[PDB]
């Protein structure tokens, strides 16, 4: 078994370029900026699948 | 160490001085809500020409907030570009065009 | 000290509960040259009035 991939998912290819540090609230996140729009999400949660 | 005016100022010709210069890219910044301190630092002698002429990079570390940090340094493509030994045995940088 | 979701969850209901809330308006910023640290912080029980 291979999960298909659902249907709102937009495909990215890694790269370092795509993570940053970023202060967000008092702290230093691991921030992925996101290329179809180019948003900000220092959360691991909340982020555009 | 420190240099004092009275010997920049009263010292033979030919002493070699040694001037100590801060790069203040990387001083912490304080807290928000610190109440100040009293005193201000103070920098009496000056180079005249620029130091740091050997400086091939600079502050090698990332900002949160701008995208590069003020003043930092990429090293010269020279650095990088290994050419070729010409026929002559003479180095080489790369060709920048065709031909 | 903290509160489990198993006991708010399975405890008689005359229990009075003993919540703590921090009040993070003072909490320091970090240098703006410091690398992130890895895990989240996460409140999963909330009070449903001032």
């Amino acid at each position: 078994f291979v999960p298909d991939v659902p249907e709102g998912y937009v495909a990215v290819q890694y790269a370092h370029r795509l993570f940053s540090s970023s202060l967000a609230n008092k702290r230093n996140r691991v921030t992925y900026t996101h290329p179809p729009t180019g948003m900000a999400y220092p959360s691991p949660t909340g982020r555009p699948h | 160490q420190h240099v004092d005016a009275e010997s920049i100022m009263t010292a033979p010709k030919g002493k070699l001085f040694h001037l100590q210069f801060m790069d203040g890219l990387l001083r912490p910044e304080p807290s928000a809500f610190d109440p100040p301190a009293s005193g201000e630092d103070m920098r009496l002698i000056y180079p005249l020409q620029p130091i740091s002429v050997a400086r091939s990079m600079r502050a090698i570390v990332n900002h949160n907030e701008v995208d590069r940090p003020r003043g930092a340094v990429a090293p010269s493509s020279y650095e990088m570009d290994t050419g070729t030994l010409s026929r002559n045995g003479d180095l080489l940088y790369s060709p920048v065009a065709n031909g």
